[PDB]
RNA sequence: GAAGACUGGAGUGCAGAAGAGGAGAGUGGAAUUCCACGUGUAGCGGUGAAAUGCGUAGAUAUGUGGAGGAACACCAGUGGCGAAGGCGACUCUCUGGUCUGUAACUGACGCUGAGGCGCGAAAGCGUGGGGAGCAAACAGGAUUAGAUACCCUGGUAGUCCACGCCGUAAACGAUGAGUGCUAAGUGUUAGGGGGUUUCCGCCCCUUAGUGCUGCAGCUAACGCAUUAAGCACUCCGCCUGGGGA
RNA sequence: AAAUUC
């Protein structure tokens, strides 16, 4: 099946560690049964509203192919443990 | 669960018991093992003052750790076990250094998880941390008093505080018999609620399984002698003769308050129950 | 059932190179989705509206079963050993 | 009248055209209607669907 | 045509007969075949016509009205039903509104009207009536 | 009845479409209530009027944060889906059905279906969680000749979740399932096809649903009228004066 | 506001 990927991270993250997140985000789904086409991001971005006591964040975009689907619940699993990712949804294509 | 029992007979029409789903291990480690002997309620002079007491299956202390001093080494959950002294499950943490000891068991904790504590330690059940580093609105247990003296406050099974706001020296607390409290911020908890939180529902249906746990039958006062309780008297059956019913010492004993008036820690309470 | 694990099934019980219909293919697949649901309906046990499909593709087997019963007795007689039913 | 996607060429949906999506939200942060947008009965499952997703992304404002 | 194809024939014909109709096709069979026959033998039918398809053919019917907008064909029943069958005796075959109706018998030497039956002495399951 | 043949019925294959169909897990934002802390003063609330109630231990109001539960604003539409009860926040996993187009395949494999087995709103029961509102019982204030009620302030079971029972209703379209036939007009849902037409858009043909107006026919009348209560065939359930019941 | 019987 396709799936793809759209994460929100914090913007106090200074461009060092931020640059970290991202493979490590994408460690899981190479690391699990899936594989990443891109992984690519649009930037800071205003938010339509204060989703926490945050008002600007940074947005991710990625692409997959899987099949036995278990790499998308560990990153399921990860994504709320984690205190970097604010807001994670997961669409099917 | 709960494990019913099939009524065979008379005595085991209705008992229920525990069915112990939870104790992973049955053998206590032996270096954490200390000897008691009953007391019976009997008194420093060999009198008998507190009453109802004495003559119960003999057991063995096993010491706990109200403190959890240790700070940032990593504790891993062993086993939980069965302890008689108490109405809550405990499990046995060996941390990396080597030492072993025991703690209350959390609801939710669960062998391989990782313990923490101290005061960079994050929030998940187990984990111990001041009053001052605990976000508002969260559940905690094992509450102590003063700073170092060891847990004290939320201890039996499947009870839980709740810290509702911090004063500046102080932190608010709603304890569970829903008091709310003021206590110093220095002082430790741990998050989470107690575990073993179908204590409650057993039926002991049997006396002897009364008598199994050092229990001694009561006996009435409307039953007893003139000379022997403000009650005892009369010929058949017979009421509380009296303005208010008493007690075996006069002090009326059904909705007379008997907190000192005069204590010093009114000031700590900003609702009673 | 994906539509490539059928066409893995077909293969192996047409007669002819294209048949698709005939009563032994037809119940082929049947059972198969038969025994696929059953163990996605041994897990999850309160969803009363879709156990109910199982109820009339196993109808849907039996009456099948009757036909070549009565049309091909010794074909009958060898389609239940290879797919391991009953009567 | 006339759907401006049934007319305009625009036929899939992607919930990260916010700019294009917001032509159809109104000023306090309702959905408008369909006798008064204009778009076609089978698109507006497409937007309806559309929007409520992007919502809850942060992309558009839940009560503006 | 779920059970009773010939029930269903009778009724084709009847519906097409209240609305003043002219013309109406249906399925071919051979019971079907000679009972439109009949109906042309006593002009009931103003001619029938068959055609031939891929399944089985249908039959093309030209129901017949006299002047001034009468009806010829006034009624049909069927007695021999599927969920009850009727069979009769050589001397025991009716006669529809006294000779001027016409009923249908399916005797052992062909489908034939008892105008005859009863005079070549011979019964059989009875069709339909038709008045 | 036996043997053989055929493809329209029925079913499989192939290409597409729509959907509050279902089970499980995870997640979201408004809003009522409560809690903590600022600002500030004497009322807030309520009725046909009034009182009970809450407030000077400082209310109602107002700003910031925390906690818990239940339902999902706009989209929303005699719109969609399901066999009937019923099904609206979002995501993922596991699953059921239906429709259109094709003519590749099987060749009557069909319909109904007593007893039997399942599903079945709400209330109710058992064991156990949970408990924000609302609210049987009940208390207080009112009304009235009386008021066990309607009105007002509170409030337990319940409403919610897991497992197991109950098996009822105006469970209604008060209309059993299946098949064929018998004028039109106009809406709307998902499709296919053609014309006009560079497109868009307009016009026409057709399938399956969903509304309304109306001939032939039916009915006691009201009304039904291609979604028949019209004309026919197969199978199932039920009725035989009212009460007693 | 409520406001019965013949
Ligand atoms: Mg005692
Ligand atoms: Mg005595
Ligand atoms: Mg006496
Ligand atoms: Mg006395
Ligand atoms: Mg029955
Ligand atoms: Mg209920
Ligand atoms: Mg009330
Ligand atoms: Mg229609």
């Amino acid at each position: 099946r396709k799936y793809e990927i759209m994460y929100i991270i914090r913007p106090n993250i200074e461009e060092d560690e931020k640059k970290a997140v991202v493979e490590r985000f994408d460690g899981i789904l190479t690391e699990n049964g899936a594989e990443i086409i891109e992984s690519k991001e649009w930037g800071k971005r205003r938010l339509a509203y204060e989703i926490n006591d945050y008002r600007d964040g940074f947005y991710h975009i990625v692409k997959l192919n899987a099949d036995k689907a278990d790499s998308i619940n560990e990153f399921d699993r990860l994504a709320k443990i984690s205190d970097d990712i604010v807001r994670h949804m997961v669409i099917k294509e | 669960a709960i494990k019913k029992y099939k009524p065979t007979t008379n005595g085991r029409r209705h008992m229920t018991s525990s069915d112990f789903a939870e104790i992973t291990t049955s053998t206590p480690e032996k270096s954490l093992l200390r000897p008691l002997k009953k007391k019976a309620g009997r008194n420093n002079q060999g009198k008998l003052t507190v009453r109802h007491h004495g003559g119960g299956h003999k057991r063995q202390y096993r010491v706990i750790d109200f403190k959890r001093n240790k700070d940032g080494i990593p504790g891993r959950v062993a086993t939980i076990e069965y302890d008689p002294n108490r109405s809550a499950n405990i499990a046995l943490i060996n941390y990396a250094d080597g030492e072993k000891r025991y703690i209350i068991a959390a609801k939710g904790l669960e062998v391989g998880q990782t313990i923490y504590s101290g005061a960079e330690a994050d929030i998940k059940v187990g984990n111990a941390l001041e009053l001052k580093d605990i976000p508002v609105g969260t559940v905690i247990h094992n509450i102590e008093m003063k700073p170092g003296k060891g847990g004290q406050l939320v201890r039996s099974a499947g009870t839980s505080a709740q810290v509702l706001g911090k004063e500046g020296k102080y932190v608010l607390i709603r304890l569970n018999s829903g008091e709310v409290r003021m206590i110093l911020a220095t002082c430790r908890a741990t998050i989470g609620q107690v575990g073993n939180e179908q204590h409650e529902l057993i039926n002991i249906g049997k006396a002897g399984r009364s008598r199994w746990m050092g229990k001694r039958p009561t006996v009435r006062g409307s039953v007893m002698n003139p000379n022997d309780h403000p009650h005892g008297g009369g010929e058949g059956k017979a009421p509380i003769g009296r303005k208010s019913p008493m007690s075996p010492w006069g002090k009326p004993t059904l909705g007379y308050k008997t907190r000192k008036k005069n204590n010093n820690s009114d000031k700590f309470i900003v609702r009673r129950r | 059932l994906t539509q490539e694990r059928k066409n893995e099934i077909i293969a192996e019980y047409r007669v002819h190179d294209t048949d698709t219909g005939s009563p032994e293919v037809q119940i082929a697949v049947l059972t198969a989705e038969i025994n696929s649901l059953n163990e996605h309906v041994r897990v999850h046990k309160k969803d009363h509206h879709s156990y109910r499909g199982l109820m009339k593709m196993v109808g849907h087997r039996r009456n099948l079963l009757t036909y070549l019963r009565k049309k091909d007795v010794q074909r009958y007689r060898e389609l239940i050993k290879r797919l391991g039913l009953r009567r | 009248k006339v759907c401006y996607f049934t007319s305009n060429g625009i036929t899939h949906i992607d919930y990260k055209d916010v700019e294009l999506l917001k032509k159809f939200v109104s000023e306090r942060g309702k959905i408008l209607p369909r006798r008064v947008t204009g778009t076609s009965a089978k698109y507006q499952r497409k937007l309806t669907v559309a929007i409520k997703r992007s919502r809850q992304m942060a992309l558009l404002p839940f009560v503006a | 045509v779920m059970t009773d194809p010939i029930a269903d024939f009778l009724t084709r014909i009847r519906n097409a007969n209240m609305v003043k109709h002219d013309k109406l096709e249906l399925p071919a069979s051979k019971i079907k075949k000679e009972i439109a026959e009949i109906l042309k033998r006593e002009g009931f039918i103003r001619d029938v016509e068959y055609i031939e398809d891929d399944n089985a053919g249908t039959i093309r019917v030209f129901l017949k009205y006299g002047a001034t907008g009468e009806r010829v064909i006034t009624g049909l029943k069927r007695i021999s039903k599927p969920g009850l069958r009727v069979y009769a005796k050589s001397t025991e075959v009716p006669k529809v509104l006294n000779g001027l109706g016409i009923a249908i018998v399916s005797t052992s030497q062909g489908v034939l009207t008892d105008k005859e039956a009863r005079a070549k002495q011979v019964g059989g399951e009875v069709l339909a009536y038709v008045w």
